[PDB]
DNA sequence: TGCGAAATTCCATGACAAT
DNA sequence: ATTGTCATGGAATTTCGCA
DNA sequence: TGCGAAATTCCATGACAAT
DNA sequence: ATTGTCATGGAATTTCGCA
């Protein structure tokens, strides 16, 4: 601060201060004549206050803050000081957007068998139809085969009623769902343990993780919309038709329908495939097992040019779920405990609870 | 002739009336002929309307080429005929007083009546809730003649609920009595 | 139909039917033995009905429809027939999504002078503050200089009150706004003509077109959010501070603040730039005119690999604005009258009104 | 010494009381010293509070290094002093009974009073709505001494509202009378 | 006439939205 | 009758201080 | 042994969302 | 304690029918 600036004025070299410039005194202030003009050199002990005053005018980032400061001052390594402050402005940290993209998505393996994994979900609310407002959608992971159940609420009770009917057919190893109230209830958990069914949940607020069923929801709504054109939206009576229509629709990339993948043979529906008429059922099942194992599986896409992948002990911020108007979109920083996979992490949230969390809902905290 | 397949032929019949359970009195029984797979639907009557309502659910999942039944009024109605014709389902009837399905189906239907009777007695009114587990049992019961259960034949995989301890469909001396007492 | 199929059965060549296959009769049906198996060849006169039945099962697109049909039938150029039908399914046309992206955005020239063009807009509603719920935001196109006015409604009356205060300073050639009720009213139109001000409007539902002010809205909310952290959202008293803070903030890419661009000299605010202290005002204005003309201007980005640009007389569909649940997202097809620019067109909408419309709200109608 | 600049010095004063117009009685006059640019704010009183309220608006757009005024009570209050000090604005006062701004400012203030008087008479109560156009006029009035209008000097461009037909600030024989009659 | 470090520039990323 | 924008903080590039 | 046209495959684009 | 998906219709690529 005062010491350094003293030595400077006589002309004795200080590391950081270029020797080729004239440092003089004026108005009780140490100054330097730099190419841009004459700047005041504040004592070291004054600099933080300065950086903070400039930054606080509009809570600006690195360059914008520096451009203010450089109007009056010069000192060695100014941006280092600016950045030190940005890294400590709580308001900036929790309000600013990230400018680093998530790492490239995973393409989880398709379940090996029908009934290995169900993805479930509610669509709605829809326009009321016979008192019904929601549709429970159940998608078998391996086959894509889907079951539809109309409900009056996306409740645990309605889920259990519907799934008892479905599991009359077969019992799945795993049911995957989002963190909706109807699936996170202890009652639903009991209903499952009672049956040997493992509940798996998506990370919170990340429907990509329920992509199988979410994507099927699109098709369901799309077909309903078409069938209801120029008629009142009376969808209740169409659910069975839609279910059957979609279960018997080809996926062009697979060259099979979900019905085919589930049974290895078409039922008495229009345009039924006849290519195994001369095989025995056993030969058919054999061919089916072969077809199931050789389906196209997509691969992880390229990372974008500026993505980030999470590291143990890294500082990261979780997105506020439903931020009020004029409130920060980010939680306070928190630490990466475990990296479950390159898209999924456990964090300790300064409370500190352990949360399992998608990186799509995180940003790396800026400025180390 | 081409080998037999699932959905080639569904065999249907009513069981009942049974003691009321959550408002229901009958069970519509559907058995696929090739696999022996069984679906059960609770109804309030052996009517065409109850049949159509129930089969509308089943036929939302798979459609049989042929449905076979006895000459029950529900199945012989012109309404039920209209329904089948709409879905391209051929109806086929056993001659009156001469019911005839197939060995596998007859035996499957035997097991259904016996299994119900066994589980009914003691709680003859709680059967509505037992229908799912009854079906799982029937469908994961190994066929002595084929090497496989209906589940295996229908889906081409093992089930996550094998029913290894195949119990007696026979009644314990106790149940015989408490069932004899119920009918009093 | 019956003629063609007759000639075929004897063995006389027909264009379209490969000569190297055995065409026979069976069950009253013309058939062919193709590599995949034996297919029925329906008479020409039957084919449309067939394509329609298959397509209508689930209103499937090209491959999915074909895969159904090919289970039973073969005939020449099946997909041509499939596509002919897709192009005529009204329900598909207005329900399906597009899979062609808009052409690359325009980077309209920055207005040459302050007051050439204002962009205006309402933010809100916000949490009530002294009875106020909205902010009228006025952004000078050339400078970025912004004016903020708190209002109780995004109404014409409040706009006029605010803008009368603003235009005390200077009158703009043009005010650009979106199609909000407050700016489209005849009263506002009168208020403008009365003053020599040309009203310009964005295409409907396209806030990119008001990007200047929309983007400024972001900064305003972002700074408000920060200043209100851990306090009640009492924003009314902060508007003046925010206005001043943002008007005096550097844009890193320009190296100027909007205040500087507007006046060519800093007022008595923190860290005021002093580099023209020795110039006369006239020399300063001279330098200012130079700086204004040499600002960085972005250029049009590369088109994505599958974009479409509009052509006169092309069939296109406008996006339904606020589609009801289970209703189509697209209007019926309509024709491109004039191509105003590669991102903006006039269409005749079958009513037929003339609408000026952004291509971001159009898709090219599929299958010609 | 360095050349004079906009925002170097604002000159402020009250005009009034005037006939009530939409509740207001006074006009706070702000004139930038270098450009002659003029801002006008309607107030209900020549109070510190009205001054602070009005100047808070102006200082949301630009902040003067110095404000100059007479020794009006509103401007000499310790509250107003606190306000200036908060914004790093130096206050500067003409000595009592000896008002002194500058030639340009004096003349600008002359024009303001005359222009108001002229437009007031005939509608002495409608002045609230005329303030915007009064300001545009004053600010797009060519300065004989400099080669430019305040608009040009402040913004470095021509205006979209040139006021070419610079009328009389002088009163027509009619207005003289109807103004003499108003004060009766 | 070239080195290491600081300064500057580059630019992907995301968020403002609607009538 | 109209049309995207620009703060942000790592990285890439350039310039600086010194030989 | 290679041509023109048909068939098939490839794949960017967008939309399902949330607790 | 977990993880994107897949219909769609032009385009690119391959295969077909015929020499
Ligand atoms: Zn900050
Ligand atoms: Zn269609």
């Amino acid at each position: 601060l005062d010491a350094e600036l003293d030595q400077l004025l006589q002309g004795h070299y200080i590391k950081g201060y270029p020797k080729q410039y004239t440092y003089f005194l004026e108005d009780g202030k140490v100054k330097v004549s730099r190419p841009e003009g004459v700047k005041i050199i504040p004592p070291q002990s004054d600099r933080q206050k300065i950086v903070l005053q400039a930054h606080n005018l509009a809570h600006t980032g690195r360059e914008a803050t520096l451009l203010k400061i450089a109007n009056l001052y010069w000192w060695p390594n100014m941006r280092k000081d600016v950045v030190k402050q940005l890294g400590r402005c709580q308001q900036c940290l929790i309000t600013n957007a990230s400018n680093k993209a998530s790492g490239p998505i995973l393409r989880p393996d398709r379940p090996q068998k029908p009934f290995d994994k169900f993805f479930i979900d509610y669509i709605g609310p829809l326009p009321p139809s016979q008192g019904y407002l929601y549709v429970l959608v159940v998608v078998d992971g391996m086959t894509g085969f889907t079951w539809l159940y109309p409900t009056k609420a996306p409740s645990t009770s309605a889920t259990v009623k519907s799934l008892n009917v479905l599991t009359s057919i077969a019992i799945p190893k795993v049911i995957h769902s989002d963190q909706g109230a109807a699936f996170t209830s202890s009652t639903f958990a009991e209903w499952a343990k009672e049956r040997g069914i493992h509940l798996e949940f998506s990370t919170p607020y990340h429907p990509q993780s329920s992509g199988k069923v979410e994507r099927k929801n699109s098709d369901i709504k799309r077909l309903l919309t078409k069938l209801l054109v120029g008629r009142p939206t009376k969808w209740y009576d169409l659910l069975p038709v839609v279910q059957l229509a979609l279960n018997n629709t080809y996926s062009p990339v697979l060259k099979y329908t979900p019905h085919q993948l589930l049974f290895g043979i078409d039922s008495n529906t229009p345009f039924a495939n006849q290519d195994t008429l001369d095989l025995t059922r056993e030969e058919e099942l054999s061919l089916l097992q072969e077809i199931r194992t050789s389906l196209y599986h997509p691969s992880t896409p390229p990372a974008s040019s500026r993505s980030w992948s999470p590291v143990v002990g890294q500082l990261v911020q979780e997105r506020v779920a439903r931020p009020a108007s004029l409130r920060p979109r980010w939680h306070k920083p928190s630490t990466v405990l475990k990296v479950l996979n390159p898209r999924t992490v456990v964090i300790l949230d300064h409370l500190g609870n352990n949360r399992t969390v998608s990186i799509d809902n995180l940003k790396p905290t800026s400025h180390q | 002739d081409r080998p037999q397949k699932p959905f080639d032929k569904f065999f249907i019949d009513y069981i009942g009336p049974l003691p009321p359970s959550q408002g229901y009195l009958y069970v519509l029984v559907v058995v696929d002929g090739m696999t022996g797979f069984t679906w059960l639907y609770p109804t309030k009557a052996p009517s065409t309307s109850a049949t159509v309502k129930s089969l509308n659910v089943l036929t939302s999942i798979a459609i049989p080429k042929v449905i076979h039944s006895d000459q029950g009024a529900a199945f012989t109605s012109s309404t039920f005929a209209e329904w089948a014709k709409e879905r391209g389902i051929h109806l086929e009837f056993s001659t009156p007083y001469h019911p005839q399905s197939s060995g596998k189906v007859e035996r499957k239907n035997s097991d259904i009546k016996r299994l119900l009777t066994k589980l009914l007695v003691g709680r003859p009114t709680k059967w509505y809730d037992l229908l799912p587990v009854v079906q799982l049992a029937l469908n994961n019961t190994y066929s002595p003649v084929l090497k496989y259960t209906p589940h295996q034949l229908l889906f081409g995989i093992d089930s996550n609920t094998p029913f290894a301890n195949q119990d007696t469909l026979d009644l314990t001396r106790e149940e015989e009595l408490s069932l004899l007492q119920e009918i009093r």
